[PDB]
């Protein structure tokens, strides 16, 4: 409905499809961690 | 803030004038509810008529419960009043 | 509507009978007058059960139940097998897990003569 | 009884009585009802010209006291009918 | 077959005054209870006892006698591992509808826990088997596993308030005339 | 189903006022209103379309039907409708609080114009428990003399002046406040820029010591938008709520009322529904706020624009508050809660009501005190619901079969089963006397025992009105005994008094004990 | 998602990000300090419905150790000693960027080339604020009892003392504006009566030595020679033992800046001076004019003789400190030619973006007070460009020079079509980049004899869009846990394990399109951030 | 309706809810003023205490929290026109019972 | 227009005694009591 979208809207490069990796693997450290 | 025993009683002993239109108010309700009288009764109608009759041999099967302003009981058995 | 507590004990399956015979009693001459809805539901639950029963007092059951009990602690499936297959100790194996290794003495011979000393 | 002598204008209702139900009731009405869901107030529903137009049982004159019925009955019979719990 | 302590408030009609108070809170409380589902509880049958009572008060608009009281009823939860002897009344294709004859029928327990054999065949049989058959109004014997309850109205039959769960996991299971 | 259902009877406690926000709106609505036009050419009965005397958001005739709800006019209890606004307005009723709400923020950062440990001061004086409004406000008048009285903001050091009213309906701030020093690094800027415009059309320069920026109704809520939650509740509006931001006070979204609210009156001199006031104030602004959304959509002039977005502006102003026109006036929602008999002393103080009548008074003396006379021919029209017991059960069957045509009759009757009632003058009458279940409820007509209330129109004191006991005469007019005239100072010189009478038993029993 | 777009600001971000990887008990509390200000925990409880008073406090120390909270201590002279408690800033930010955390530390520490410690440096990292705070002796008590150790304790020496590990105090963990207060009465406090004269200026005895002591105290973190312990046994250099240390952002946000200026580099010059610029920016990057320069956060900004004082002296640091000058002959060696490193930094001088720009001939040195502001004018205007038509770049550059433009001269200044510019400046109305100032020709603001005049007002242009873009980071990771929501029946059993072959895909098709978020995510941080240069 | 030729109905003025007042009574004023003229049939919601029709809260579309109450009809038009203007008024409730 | 009971189809509009009701002839139930008139 609305229109106009951000011009970062591509595909995933491997530059940073390695850094993506980084972050779930941190939440599953820090919640499956005391708290 | 619960209820009050006998002794501790620091009120009026009196049936006031708002409380004979609230108990007869409420009584002929009940018997226009098929509520059975206990007095005997002669040929009456008129369910207002009957309450009145039989206050006056202070037959009532009720309890008055006065508030105190801090929100404390205070019991009165509708016998244990006198007009 | 509050429920303050839902598990607080037990009823043996007797009073489920007792109880309600005398819920039969009260009840205007029941079963035998045909020469509201809760009357309906409540014949239902006592004529299945007694069927299961058949197919007494109560002083007699009492004390076969604290012969059965000589658990350690997990005792309180006692209460549960009282009138589920008499007579039959393949139907009690399958009931109770870990006993095939655990009763292995003339326990599991004295509780069969008991069931069906109660048939 | 609230520190000053203060008349029974419009000036005065509003510093003796704060119940905007009341105030709106009385001859200014919507200059009292925007202010007050501006500020978010909160009012209970206490006084008598407020208990009319919601229709409720009024808190004074007959309305004080309430109406119990005994019910005639005591411990005596007050015992459970425990029997037999697990042997 | 177990007690729970609960606690509501029930009204009395003024002719029931007459009437001494046990039975009459008894009475009103009945058919508010007979036959019906309890939300995150059970299905309840009868008041058992009564535990405490308190003074009864009165709405000035009605004029009748309301009361509270706290009181537990029959409720009958067996385990999640209780062996039963239930009957049955309809055949599916996909499962089987076995449930309790006399007092409850809505009931779908599934086959989850059986051989590899197990499918419908349209000839009044459950499947073909690798052995004696069984078939309506009879005792056949099946266990408990988890229950559902779901208390939604999405206004805008299958009855999903109290539904069990059942299996057929080891021998003798389908009927009881396959023992004893 | 098999499933137990229960309810306790309840009560009111107490309202909370709140404005309810900006997303609500459309949670509570259900219908769409974008068209304009009110009646299509169809030449049907009911022709309306989307956004119009919609039939799924309510029905004002008796022969139509909700199609949300259901049912004509026994159940539809009305819906609202939500409208869409083009670019943002001021509310009128905040209009007078949507000017304190800025005065104590910055103009450029949007902060509270308050040092640290001043304002931490203050805060503690709304924390105490023992608060009500009078000195609640009280302290909130302090709160904005401190941060007006203090020139320059603590964020982005910017200059702050003073901000009113223009005296349409729009506010101004002055930024310029030199005291005799005009080297200011807001004042350098405001001359760089000023002579850049002198250069070309410089017939300009008389206005320049009247100009000044304007905060229009688009960019103060950029500007209410931009600010933390935390000096909130210094200012008087509070958190933990959804609505308790401060941008909702201003209008973006407008719900439109049920139309139970305004209904289509039919004249009935001509077969066209003559509408009233309040349509037509919200049909006109659907329409001046489409041709701006496609006035910036296409592209229209920006002096053309700035004068139809002052027009709903002036427009939804007046649909509230009438008084607002700077002038046949049109009847608004503030013009019919306040004033001469609108509302809360001519519907909600004092109401109107069933069940009573109005003759002329002549005196009777043979009559005792307490007894006044009703004639008999209004006596069968004020009935009195009474039910049916053993006590009385042999009375009311002899009395239902004299019918309403004789005088000790009865009109209607309720049966248990049965939910809306029975007419007495039509049907067999016998028949149903027979039956009689004992739960159930007939309406005799005013016989000599009842209670009856009668005072004078014009009520002095409390003791203007008072209640009797009713005996019924065949002549036409009321009658009282005389030694009760001094309270009601009735003088017979042709005034006349209306009479009561209560419809349940417990105030048939409260009348004759406070009010004999 | 009509519920959300309207009625939130950033609390809608600092809630659910808590909400994301923590637990659901401290999300709630949080958002009651920052809805709410500041609050002690004896008067919390109330706040809130259905949190115990212990259980506040079990819920309160379960966030302390992440330092997401600051507390301060203030107590009444007849009564006890109570404790405020605020909202930190910047600890939130750091499981924000935590991320972002992992990919500079590889890239900034570029000397090692297939190490063993890849996968254990990038573990530190993650070992050494993911359970709050930390010291040395809680991590050699692993499961290795040496495993090369004393490599691994030396290597942090070498990670540590080029910043951002600094060792935390209640300095950086106590709020700065209550800093800034107890120290001011306390200076107040050391001249007494009998100095009469000139009871206007005596406030500043307290004043100006304030700021001496408040550079200092920021200085004791900073202070690198209290963090050493030279062993003459067996070692040449280690770190104290007993030092509690976490990250420090401080390092972190300015090498994020110097990030974001050389890709202004690469726009606005070729490949070959784009691998110039990097080399010598990564040597002045551990010591550099602060970002979030704590001493114009607070204080007494409202008079211009001061608020001028804060950027006068902060320039005249800049150009005068010892450690960032550079002479341009130290450059050559440095890259993987004395004429060359001339020439191509020649052309940073003639540029009019202001890098390299002012100097003393022979050294060379890069401002910042006068530079961040264009970053700040370069990345506004080509998202303008981006989200709509570019005419509205040409539109927006023309108010720029051009003050307080008519709609007659922008024909004689621009030259476009009469009836598009229209459709296209109404776009720039509703996003508050311009704005509109009226003239009256009559009186009372007679709409139609008026026409009405325009302004950059270059404050409120920026602080729209940031706030549009922190609820644009806030709304993309809502869908991050709501997808988590449903399809949440198999994340249990693959969280089980450590395998039917239908269900496999659909944990797929829900990771693919996860991995697009942070990636969607991390793309807008770079165009948010720039808007923290304050 | 008010006129004789409208068929009347007669108006309780504002006094003359001023003159019962000082009388103590408390439930012929209630009739009087709900019961006998004006009564009408509300069911409201407990949470975000605003109205709903015949079995909703079209606000929170649950359909659970649902209290049956009645209000006079001069009271449910006070809480539809005043809510068309951005006021709300919010219901809150209680039981009358266990004082 | 079709009654509850009876389920008839004339309803005849009684104004004798200022209700101004509506019933039918067949059993005398009514249908709509307290007319609503557009003023
Ligand atoms: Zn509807
Ligand atoms: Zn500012
Ligand atoms: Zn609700
Ligand atoms: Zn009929």
């Amino acid at each position: 409905f609305p229109s106009i979208p951000l011009p970062i809207n591509g595909p995933i490069t491997n530059k940073e499809r390695s850094l993506a990796v980084k972050y779930i693997n941190f939440g599953k450290t820090v919640k499956d961690g005391p708290f | 803030e619960k209820a009050i025993p006998k002794d501790q009683r620091a009120t009026t002993p009196y049936m006031t004038k708002y409380e004979r239109a609230r108990i007869l108010g409420t009584r002929a309700l009940q018997i226009s509810m098929n509520a059975p009288v206990f007095v005997d009764l002669e040929g009456e109608t008129d369910p207002l008529r009957i309450a009145m009759k039989e206050l006056a041999e202070k037959k009532i099967p009720l309890v008055i419960r006065r508030y105190l302003p801090d929100g404390s009981f205070e019991d009165w058995s509708v016998e244990e009043l006198i007009v | 509507m509050k429920v303050l507590e839902e598990r607080n004990a037990f009823l043996s399956d007797y009073e489920v009978l007792k109880f309600l015979t005398d819920l039969e009693k009260k009840h205007l001459w029941d079963q035998k007058s045909l020469a509201p809805e809760l009357q309906g539901i409540t014949r239902n639950v006592v004529n299945y059960l007694s069927i299961n029963k058949n197919f007494m007092s109560d002083e007699s059951f009492a004390e076969l139940m604290t012969k059965l009990n000589s658990f350690k602690l997990f005792k309180a499936e006692k209460l549960q097998i009282v009138n589920q297959l008499p007579a039959n100790m393949v139907h009690l194996y399958s009931i109770v897990e870990e006993c095939d290794a655990r009763f292995d003495e003339k326990t599991i011979e004295e509780m069969l003569e008991i069931i069906s000393g109660y048939a | 009884y609230k520190g000053e002598v203060l008349g029974i204008t419009r000036f005065g209702l509003s510093k003796m009585r704060d119940s905007v139900l009341q105030l709106a009731s009385f001859e200014k009405t919507t200059d009292h009802l925007f202010d007050a869901a501006f500020y978010m107030k909160k009012d209970a529903v206490e006084g008598v010209s407020e208990c009319i137009i919601l229709g409720q049982t009024m808190s004074i004159g007959t309305g004080s006291f309430k109406v119990v019925k005994g019910t005639n009955i005591s411990e005596k019979d007050l015992v459970p009918k425990r029997c037999l719990f697990e042997s | 077959f177990i007690l729970s302590k609960i606690a509501d408030l029930v009204r009395i009609p003024p002719d029931q005054f007459h009437r001494d108070t046990i039975s009459a809170i008894t009475h009103q409380l009945n058919n508010k209870f007979a036959n019906k589902i309890i939300p995150n509880v059970g299905l309840c049958i009868t008041i058992y006892d009564l535990l405490t009572v308190e003074e009864g008060q009165l709405k000035p608009g009605d004029g009748s006698s309301y009361i509270n009281v706290t009181f537990r009823a029959v409720v009958f939860k067996p385990f999640l591992g209780e062996i039963v002897t239930g009957w049955i009344s309809k055949c599916t294709a996909e499962g089987i509808k076995v449930s309790l004859l006399g007092i409850f029928d809505d009931i779908f327990i599934p086959q989850n826990m059986l051989f590899e054999g197990c499918y419908y065949t349209p000839e009044e049989s459950a499947w073909i088997w690798p052995k004696l058959y069984f078939d309506v109004n009879e005792k056949i014997r099946f266990r408990i596993e988890r229950e559902v309850f779901v208390d939604v109205k999405p206004k805008s039959e299958k009855p999903p308030a109290y539904a069990l769960l059942g299996s057929c996991q080891t021998d003798g299971m389908g009927l009881v005339s396959w023992w004893e | 189903k098999e499933v137990v259902v229960s309810e306790t009877p309840k009560r009111i406690k107490g309202l909370e006022f709140s404005a309810l926000s900006a997303a609500d709106i459309v949670a509570q609505s259900e219908v769409e209103v974008s068209t304009r036009d009110l009646f299509d050419l169809e030449k049907d009965r009911a022709p309306k379309a989307n956004g119009a005397l919609d039939p799924k958001m309510g029905v004002s005739s008796s022969s139509l039907e909700c199609a949300t709800c259901h049912g004509n006019l026994a159940s539809c209890h009305g819906h609202f409708g939500h409208l869409k606004l083009a670019l943002p307005v001021f509310h009128i009723g905040y209009f007078k609080a949507t000017i304190q709400i800025l005065q104590g923020i910055c103009k450029n950062c949007s902060a509270i114009l308050l040092s640290e440990t001043d304002k931490r001061q203050f805060l503690h004086e709304l924390r105490r428990p023992g608060v009500d409004n009078l000195r609640r406000m009280g302290i909130l008048k302090k709160i904005l003399d401190q941060c007006k009285k203090q020139r320059r903001c603590l964020h982005c050091g910017a200059l702050n002046g003073v901000v009113k009213k223009a005296a349409a309906l729009k506010i101004i701030h002055d930024t310029f406040r030199w005291v005799g020093k005009k080297s200011a690094p807001e004042k350098d800027i405001w001359v760089g820029e000023w002579k850049e415009v002198l250069a070309h059309n410089p017939e300009l320069e008389r206005y320049v010591k009247r100009c000044m920026d304007d905060l229009n109704p688009l960019k103060t809520l950029n500007l209410f938008k931009q600010i933390k939650s935390a000096d909130c509740e210094l200012l008087g509006i509070d958190a933990t709520v959804p609505s308790g931001r401060p941008e909702t006070y201003i209008w973006r979204y407008l719900p439109a009322p049920p139309v139970c609210i305004r209904p289509s009156v039919m004249m009935q001199d001509s077969p066209a529904s003559n509408e009233d006031d309040l349509t037509v104030k919200l049909t006109e602004i659907v329409w001046t706020s489409s041709l701006i959304k496609a006035g910036l959509d296409k592209g229209i002039s920006i002096n053309n624009m700035m004068e139809h977005w002052d027009y709903l502006q002036l427009t939804v102003a007046m649909y509230i508050n009438s008084d607002s026109v700077n002038p046949k006036p049109i009847r608004g929602f503030c013009q019919r809660l306040k004033g001469k008999q609108g509302r809360f002393r001519g519907n909600l103080s004092g109401k109107r009501v069933d069940f009573s009548g109005r003759t002329v008074i002549s005196p009777d003396p043979n009559l005792s005190i307490d007894e006044v006379a009703v004639p008999d021919r209004v006596a069968k029209v004020l009935t009195y619901p009474e039910k049916v017991t053993r006590y009385n059960r042999h009375k009311l069957q002899e009395l239902i079969v004299n019918g309403p045509n004789v005088h000790p009759g009865a009109n209607y009757l309720l049966k248990r089963n049965e939910d809306a009632r029975r007419n007495l003058r039509y049907g067999d009458r016998m028949k149903l006397a027979k039956n009689l279940q004992i739960g159930d409820v007939v309406e005799r007509h005013l016989e000599d025992g009842d209670v009856v209330l009668f005072n004078r129109q014009p009520s002095l004191h409390r003791l203007s009105i008072l209640s009797h006991y009713a005996k019924i005469r065949p002549w036409r007019t009321f009658r009282l005994n005389e030694c009760v005239c001094t309270p009601y100072n009735a003088d017979f010189d042709g005034d006349e008094m209306n009479l009561h009478v209560p419809q349940t038993e417990e105030a048939r029993a409260e009348a004759i004990n406070l009010m004999g | 998602s009509l519920e959300q777009r309207t009625l939130n600001p950033d609390l809608f971000l600092y809630k659910e990000l808590v909400k994301a990887h923590l637990g659901e008990r401290a999300a709630s509390v949080i958002g009651m300090l920052v809805a709410l200000g500041r609050l002690s925990v004896r008067e919390l409880v109330e706040k809130i419905d259905g949190m115990d008073v212990d259980s506040v406090k079990t819920t309160l120390v379960s966030l302390t150790q992440l330092r997401c909270v600051k507390y301060l201590q203030e107590t009444a002279i007849s009564g006890k000693k109570t404790t405020y408690y605020y909202y930190n800033e910047e600890g939130i930010h750091i499981l924000l960027y935590s991320g972002l955390i992992i990919d500079e530390i590889i890239t900034q520490m570029r000397v090692n080339d297939e190490e063993e410690h890849k996968q254990l440096v990038a573990e530190i990292v993650q070992n050494v604020i993911s359970l709050g705070s930390l010291t040395v002796e809680d991590y050699l008590s692993s499961v290795t009892s040496d495993s090369m150790k004393y490599t691994i304790s030396s290597l942090f020496v070498q990670l540590c003392e080029m910043g951002y590990l600094i060792q935390i105090s209640k300095l950086h963990y106590t709020p700065i504006e209550d800093l800034w207060q107890f120290l001011y009465e306390k200076h107040y406090k050391n001249i007494p009566r009998n100095s009469p004269l000139s009871d206007l200026k005596k406030r500043s005895q307290a004043k100006m030595n304030a700021k001496t002591d408040f550079a200092k105290i920021i200085n004791k973190p900073n202070e690198l020679s209290q963090i050493l312990t030279v062993d003459p046994k067996t070692s040449l250099r280690i770190v104290k033992p007993t030092v509690s240390l976490t990250i420090n952002l401080d390092r972190f946000m300015k090498g994020r800046r110097s990030k974001q200026l050389i890709n202004l580099a690469k726009t606005r010059v070729g490949s070959v001076t784009a691998q110039v610029y990097k080399i010598a920016l990564r040597l002045t990057e551990q010591k550099s004019p602060k970002i979030r320069d704590p001493l114009t956060q607070t204080g007494l900004l409202q008079d211009l003789e001061e608020a001028k004082s804060f950027q006068d002296e902060a320039e005249l640091v800049e150009e005068k400190t010892p450690g960032l000058t550079f002479n341009a002959i130290d450059l050559a060696r440095h890259l993987p030619s004395a004429s060359l490193i001339n020439s191509h930094l020649k052309i940073l001088a003639s540029s009019n973006f202001p890098f390299l720009n002012e100097t003393k001939p022979g050294v060379y040195y890069v401002p910042y007070s006068k530079l961040m502001p264009v970053l700040k004018s370069s990345v506004y205007e080509y998202v303008i460009a981006s989200t709509l038509g570019p005419s509205a770049m040409r539109l927006s550059r023309c108010i720029r020079d051009n003050k307080l433009v008519s709609e007659k001269i922008i024909n004689s200044t621009a030259l476009m079509k009469e009836k598009d510019i229209r459709s296209t400046l109404a776009s720039l109305i509703r996003y508050n980049s311009v704005e509109i100032q009226e003239v009256p020709r009559t009186a009372d603001r007679s709409a139609s004899r008026a026409v009405f005049l325009f302004r950059c007002k270059e404050t409120h242009s920026y602080n729209f869009m940031r706030q549009n873009l922190e609820w644009n980071m806030a709304n993309l990771l809502f869908k991050k846990e709501k997808l988590k929501q449903e399809n949440s029946t198999l994340l249990k059993k693959a969280n089980r394990d450590d395998l039917l072959p239908s269900e496999l895909n659909q944990l797929k098709m829900v990771n693919e399109r996860e991995l697009n978020v942070f990636a969607r995510l991390s793309r807008l941080l770079s165009l948010w951030e720039v808007f923290q240069m304050a | 309706t008010e006129g004789r030729s409208r068929d009347g109905g007669l108006r309780l003025g504002e006094m003359e809810r001023d003159c019962v007042i000082a009388y103590g009574a408390s439930q012929l004023l209630l009739e009087r003023l709900m019961i006998s003229s004006d009564a009408f049939e509300v069911d409201v919601c407990d949470k975000c205490g605003l109205m709903g029709y015949s079995g909703w809260c079209t606000t929170c579309k649950s359909a659970e929290n649902i209290i049956k109450m009645t209000i006079p009809y001069a009271a449910k038009l006070l809480f539809q026109e005043l809510l068309s203007m951005n006021i709300a008024p919010r219901l809150r409730l209680e039981d009358i019972f266990q004082q | 227009p079709v009654c509850k009971n009876c389920h008839g189809t004339e309803f005849e509009r009684d104004l004798s005694n200022a209700n101004n009701d509506l019933v039918c002839k067949a059993c005398g139930v009514v249908s709509e009591d307290n007319p609503i008139v557009s003023e």
